[PDB]
């Protein structure tokens, strides 16, 4: 499953951004909470997450990051 | 001392307390006395720099100025702010007029006039009540300000506090031995003003005081002035006081629903149908000795159907909002009369929706009643007449022809409105004489807009003969502008402003068609302006002979045929050829 | 009818406009309001197309819902989804809690309820304070809603 | 410069002339930065370059900007070119001739009465001076255009 | 310069009136005496600040 | 275009034609978005009421760009 997760992680990477783009900020982070912390480079995702997301959205994902 | 006075003002306006200390001290006392006394051109007003600092609430800054040389707290000066331009009162009033408690609590102990008047006799209590700032209002009554300071419009500060939704400021004056029964110049009470915006909490405080409840000077009981509004909580609140008789309490909900859909900011037919049906259910609830509506035939302008009778009759006309809006508007037409402004307001809104819904035939027909109603009320229709010509221009783009009787009725009433507008300048002397100077002048423009679109649109011959009568009426009136122009000179001059709507597309000033219609009815072609230039002189001053030469070619031959003097002179002795600045017009002038 | 209500609720929740514009097309105001009156529970929480549009953040959707459509701010919805899901939500309250300042100022200019109290009598002012969005609080104070509306625990904004 | 002059971007046009860019950078097609402005009646654009010393010069075909402005039935900027630099009365009369020619023979502008009055203005100014009279050159009648011999008098027009 | 001293007695403590009293009270310490009325300016500058800060401005 | 069907493509295939444009509105190819939009308006049953609807769904460059291609 974990190898399939490496493609399933990309799904929330694709699908979850519209959920934030549509306006579900909490649900988009909740959808992306299942995604993060399985990739090989969480730090490389983190340095762009500081600016890919809106500044209120990213810090809310930081709260959901260890959850 | 001009710059030094401004620097003293700048020491207090910007809040720099170090400059104020360095200005009052470190120099003489007599020179600074003139500087801190007042300002000349700073802020477009003539108040003390301490006063303008109290406008911004510089409590720390104004404290230091009193320590060195005590400026007179009672000194007054102009403060142009909310509530129109005001030659403002004392700084304590100005601090109260700024809604700043930080300066109010200092001047009172320092020594200030508690009940100082303004141009509109405004006490500092009313100034705080105008801002609705409660702690200042609490302080003036602690300083024993007069609770009965009625305005020039007989508006007491409690009634001033009742203008807004200050449910705490209104109830505090009630605690300060002030019953809410001080009527205005129009007889308005605190009950009516709170019922205008549906302030149920404010009325409940006035209900709690148990003082009195009565109609205003217009004969409108507080439930009625709320009925024409869109808030049924006030009428519901007066139902607890049993002041709602069953005739008034049913027409209230009939009026309450209708206004809730016949307003630009309030358009919901669901409660409008609910209020009208519940009222008519209550109207039919009486059973024996039943009471019904005084039946009104449909207006030749507004609509084509009369009001409904059965409670379920208005349910069937709910699908078409045109029928039920009219049905809700007839019931307020009969109970408020033709002179009420608040029943004339839904007339403009309805056609505006039809303008948005492309029902230009229903828009023009129904809007004629607003002009008809305002003729009964004897008020200005300069916004109404302009809206006619704007919508008249809009349907030309949609190619919806007007009704010639409709375009004549608006034209016939416009010159009567202009006759009132000209008499309005005669009726007033010094209150709004410049506004009245600009009132009749803009009405002539709308008539010029209405006539110009009438010439562009198709008109029946019998109406066109009557249409030219209003032009014949105004050319006999001969309205003289500020610069000496007339109705003929208004169309002649290309500097004539045109409304921003599609009237630019239908007005081509200098408009030959309007001028041609102006010349047959007796235009003063040799009349002179303030500069002495005749109609021939103004038309030749146009600098675009190529763009609209058809307008020029029509007006060169025809206005000369009216009797234009080619040898006429201005006040500076300028001939039409000498003041030409256009080769085409001058050659046309040479031919003519 | 109910399926069309779900369709328009999902369209407002997503953010598309022409979808529910065509779903309401060629319909009278009765069933249109019924579709917009879809206050039914979704995810265990009562929500409304106007409310979920205000909760979304799309000022365009609510500017169409207030201007070209007949919906009212008096509505029931969530105010805080994580651990609270309290009902009795104004669309202005939902926008203030979510933090969309454009939707907040648009609803204020429209004339939305600024002094609404829920079952826990919580104001949109304290929601804006909870979100920490300065300009929303500044707009609300300039429009003078209140300052001393507290919770049932007398919890001030 | 001419691309904004081709459009109605009068703000870019009036800004770019202050950017040390000459209005006389003429394309080999013939556009002198006013020829491309003489299509949509850019009264605001042409007024800038007329102020900015547009330096009127014919195109590749030899037609003046006054003629090119008359080619688009734009009487607004025709007067600007007539009032700018030399009056040049020989072209002044034919400017009325050319502008009036198209108003009865153009699909976008079919105004029969405007053709006479422009020609009458041409016929007025052609014989206004009296002495040193100018007359139209007598081109032979063309069988396509009937057998007319032009309008050398105001009576026949 | 006396005019610059007046400017110092007017803009030397601009930060003090703006909140940053560290660089304003220290700068106005010399500016109070640099003015034509040292005792009057120092008493006014002490009065310009709070009574708790009046001693801080005077002893600066 | 779906041959201007009486009641089938007026609401079913009509929805995807904006949806192709709405995606291309979100993509950024507004000229392709207008193309899918302008076929929907032609096959729309009551498109004249949508003139006010469609005049503000767009970025300002597309306000007139769709209007120019609206008859097309």
């Amino acid at each position: 499953d974990a190898e399939a997760v490496q493609k399933f992680f990309l799904e929330e990477i694709q699908l979850g951004e519209e959920l934030l783009a549509q306006g579900e900020y909490e649900k988009g982070v909740d959808h992306l909470t299942n995604a993060i912390a399985v990739c090989g480079q969480p730090q490389q995702l983190l340095q762009v997450l500081q600016q890919t997301l809106p500044p209120p959205v990213f810090q809310m994902l930081l709260t959901k990051l260890p959850t | 001392m001009e710059g030094l006075a401004g620097y003293v003002y700048k020491a207090a306006s910007e809040g720099k307390v170090l400059t104020l200390a360095a200005l009052l001290l470190n120099r003489s006392e007599s020179d600074i006395r003139y500087l801190l006394g007042y300002v000349s051109q700073q802020g477009g007003q003539r108040s003390t720099p301490l006063i303008i600092a109290a406008r911004n609430g510089h409590a720390k800054v104004v404290r230091l100025l009193l320590e060195h040389y005590r400026v007179q707290t009672q000194q007054t000066g102009t403060v142009r702010f909310d509530g129109y331009v005001i030659d403002g009162a004392t700084a304590l009033w100005c601090a109260a007029g700024a809604g700043h408690f930080e300066v109010v609590k200092l001047l009172v102990s320092h020594g200030a006039n508690v009940n100082h008047t303004t141009v509109t006799n405004s006490t500092p209590l009313r100034a705080a009540c105008f801002d609705g700032r409660l702690d200042i209002v609490k302080y003036l009554v602690e300083n024993n300000a007069n609770i009965s300071i009625a305005n020039k419009y007989d508006n007491t500060c409690l009634m001033i506090a009742a203008y807004k939704g200050h449910t705490d400021v209104v109830r505090y004056l009630l605690e300060q031995r002030a019953d809410p029964n001080a009527k205005a110049h129009c007889g308005a009470t605190a009950l009516h003003f709170a019922a205008e915006a549906g302030h149920i909490d404010i009325v409940k405080e006035l209900i709690k005081w148990r003082a009195a409840i009565v109609v205003n000077g217009h004969g409108m009981t507080p439930l009625k002035v709320a009925a024409e509004s869109c808030k049924a909580d006030v009428v519901e609140l007066l139902l607890s006081h049993a002041d709602c008789d069953r005739r008034s309490r049913i027409e209230a909900l009939e009026l309450l629903g209708a206004s809730f859909a016949n307003d630009r900011e309030n358009y919901d037919i669901i409660k409008t149908y609910h209020y009208l049906y519940l009222a008519m259910l209550e109207r039919f609830q009486d059973g024996d000795n039943i009471l019904e509506k005084e039946v009104l035939p449909p207006i030749h302008a507004y609509g084509n159907r009369t009001e409904c009778r059965n409670p379920q009759e208005l349910e069937s006309i709910r699908q078409d909002r045109d029928a039920l809006h009219m049905e809700g508007l007839i019931v307020r037409e009969r109970i408020l009369g033709a002179d009420n402004i608040d029943v004339s307001h839904p007339i403009i809104y309805r056609g505006a929706v039809y303008a948005d819904n492309m029902e230009f035939e229903q828009c023009i027909k129904l809007w004629l009643h607003a002009l008809h109603l305002r003729q009964k009320g004897n008020r200005n229709t300069h916004k109404d007449l302009l809206r006619f010509a704007q919508v008249f221009s809009q349907m030309i783009h949609l190619n919806e022809t007007v009704k010639a009787p409709d375009i004549e009725c608006v034209l016939r009433c416009s010159v009567l409105e202009i006759e009132q507008s000209m008499n309005r300048v005669k009726n007033i002397s010094d209150a709004d004489v410049h506004n009245a100077m600009d009132n009749y002048e803009c009405n002539l423009y709308t008539f010029l807009y209405l006539v110009c679109i009438s010439t562009k649109t198709q008109c029946s011959e019998e109406d066109q003969c009557k249409i030219n009568k209003q032009i014949y009426n105004l050319i006999h009136l001969d309205p003289r502008t500020r610069e000496g122009f007339t109705l003929l000179h208004l169309a002649v001059n290309s500097n004539t402003p045109v409304d921003d709507f599609h009237t630019n597309d239908v007005c081509s000033f200098p408009n030959a068609l309007v001028t041609k219609l102006l010349l047959d009815c007796g235009a003063e072609v040799n009349a002179v302006d303030n500069e002495g230039n005749s109609a021939l002189h103004i038309i030749v001053q146009y600098n675009r002979p190529i763009s609209d030469f058809l307008t020029l070619h029509s007006i060169i031959i025809s206005l000369v045929e009216a009797g234009a003097h080619t040898d006429m002179t201005n006040k500076q002795n300028k001939t039409p050829l000498d003041k030409s600045t256009t080769g085409v017009s001058e050659i046309l002038l040479k031919t003519q």
